């Protein structure tokens, strides 16, 4: 392991601003095989992108990685049987919602399709929940 | 009130033309204690929102914006790596493995609009940025092509001059004139006949002589007769909502008689145009030199062509008053309907005036083209600030008077 313990050496200049962020910073320092370490080094950088862009935003961190009914239903709101969807940033106030998906494209091209997608993806859910419940207003944080 | 439920539930997209005035006007002045407060309340606190709308549209004249704030504060509005990794940053649309009729990051979407011009609308077609760059890798290897080409005047000066001076010379002498203008050029072409064409071509080497393979070339082309267009939804709605017309009865007969709404179109013969200009340049120009070849080698009299992509012009040259060759005519017309080349009823196919791209030649002199340009001097006036607009003026007034149209005239327009 030439850069493995190197990288992990090296990655030490890091900052655990927030809680989870200690919480997978143990776990991956704490496990060393060769399937898994690519995968959270991944999702712990998008984690740390997502965290940086939704925060620059008034953030609620979605830390449980649950869908909008459930987080709907936390208070008392009926449920107007909605599509699946799992967001990546949510604030609700009074009986409003602040929803926020945001990602990382280094290619143009990519990252208007991914914008597009996402904003197709946002926009029908408010034909159903402004129907028989609450609003929403999408916002997406697209950084190159 | 209660039809907005089974209708659209927007608010503010109800349209004053379903209820009469005086009813609007009599329902927001009745009885209203916890909808309206007292006084203007400039300062706008949180919470009273509403109440202060609605006593700010009641005191102004305007009361639809009072009854749409009636309506909604009543409340009428009531361990694998394959699948759980794609969905934090990676790009899973990346074009990694494509087929004949997509890419695996779309199907080159195309979005339909139009342009004014003197006679009729043009067609339009604006592109999303991958099949904008696959098509502009096209016209790249097509205008290197056509570069390599000799006879084509699109983008070449050099050319466009030969091709007026050999008019000039031609009219001055008696030659016989071919003006042929092509109807339905873009919506008629197809890109299967791109496919056979690069096809059955070789496009050879300068030096290598190694027979180029054009099989990305093939692959997008075939990616372009797989493109879908994406119908406008204005028309939507004016012919959901509701004279006979042949593209109403298709839609009349294809909201629920089939499937759904139309909202993307999909055929074999589009070629959108302003995307595939300069591939059917390269195409018509193999074409008129097939076609002249054979009139060469048929009537034994000697033809030269240019051509621009959408309209062309035939030199030619007689042997050895002009009544004994209307059979060729037909025949070259029978030969270019066999092909995807029908020739409009405008073409003139005489001896005594010449035209190409609006710049008309006659025997001894040329056309000044005058009102034309005093229409363009007197339109346009693109203002931001004075000096701009008169170095434009300036610049108007110089391709004015380059046409010889007078000096008495540009004072008038300078004043
Ligand atoms: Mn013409």
């Amino acid at each position: 392991d030439e850069y493995v313990q190197e990288l992990k050496g090296l990655i030490r200049k890091h900052i655990p601003e927030r809680c989870e962020f200690g919480h997978q910073k143990v776990t991956f320092l704490s496990q060393v095989h060769p399937s898994p370490l690519l995968t959270e080094g991944f999702k712990l950088l998008s984690s740390l992108v997502e965290l940086e862009s939704c925060e620059a935003h008034a953030c609620q961190a979605n830390t449980d990685q649950r869908f909008v009914d459930v987080i709907l239903s936390d208070n008392g709101i009926l449920c107007p049987t909605l599509p699946k969807v799992i967001p990546d940033g949510f604030k609700l106030t009074g009986k409003t919602l602040i929803l926020l998906e945001t990602f990382v494209r280094v290619n143009p091209d990519e990252f208007e399709k991914k914008w597009k997608a996402d904003m197709s993806k946002l926009l029908n859910l408010k034909h159903d929940l402004q129907k028989s419940g609450v609003t929403l207003v999408p916002i997406v944080d697209g950084r190159s | 009130v209660s039809l907005h439920e089974v209708k659209d539930f927007d608010p503010d997209v109800l349209p004053p033309e379903v209820y009469k005035e005086l009813c609007d006007a009599v329902y927001k002045s009745s009885e209203k204690c916890n909808f309206f407060l007292e006084g203007v309340l400039d300062v706008c606190p949180l919470g009273l929102l509403l109440k202060n709308l609605t006593t700010s549209s009641y005191v102004d004249e305007e009361y639809f914006m009072c009854f749409k704030y009636l309506l909604i504060q009543g409340h009428f509005d009531q361990f694998t790596n394959a699948a759980l990794r794609n969905l934090c940053f990676y790009s899973e649309d990346s074009p990694t493995e494509f087929t004949s009729i997509s890419s695996n990051s779309g199907n080159l979407k195309f979005g339909l609009s139009y342009k004014e011009q003197v006679g009729s609308n043009r067609e339009l077609y604006v592109g999303d940025l991958n099949t904008k760059l696959m098509t502009r890798l096209v016209e790249d290897f097509s205008e290197a092509v056509g570069n390599s080409m000799k006879y084509t005047c699109l983008n070449s000066e050099k050319e466009f001059e030969r091709a007026i001076c050999d008019m000039k010379m031609a009219v001055n002498n008696g030659d016989l004139s071919c003006s042929y203008d092509h109807s339905k050029w873009g919506p008629t072409m197809s890109p299967a006949l791109f496919l056979a064409l690069l096809q059955m071509l070789e496009l050879r080497t300068p030096v290598d002589r190694s027979k180029i393979d054009l099989d990305s070339v093939k692959s997008i082309l075939k990616w372009h007769l797989h493109k879908v267009v994406e119908v406008p939804i204005n028309v939507a709605e004016a012919y959901c909502i509701g004279s006979t017309s042949l593209s109403e009865e298709f839609f009349h007969q294809t909201m629920q008689l089939n499937g759904q709404i139309p909202s993307h179109i999909m055929s074999v013969l589009d070629m959108g145009q302003g995307i595939l200009h300069n591939t059917s340049d390269l195409y018509g120009l193999i074409t008129e030199q097939f076609l002249c070849y054979a009139l060469d080698l048929l009537y034994d009299v000697i033809p030269v062509s240019y051509t621009s992509s959408d309209d062309q012009i035939t030199l030619i040259k007689t042997p050895s008053d002009a009544a004994e060759w209307l059979e060729m005519i037909c025949f070259h017309e029978f030969l270019s309907s066999k092909l995807n080349k029908f020739v409009s009823p405008k073409s003139v196919i005489g001896t005594f005036v010449a035209e190409f791209k609006s710049r008309f030649f006659v025997m001894g002199e040329e056309t000044p083209l005058l009102t034309k340009f005093v229409a363009a001097a007197l339109h346009n006036v693109k203002c931001k600030t004075p000096t701009q607009l008169s170095e434009t003026i300036d610049t108007i007034c110089d391709q004015c008077i380059a046409n010889g149209v007078s000096t008495k005239i540009v004072t008038r327009i300078s004043k």
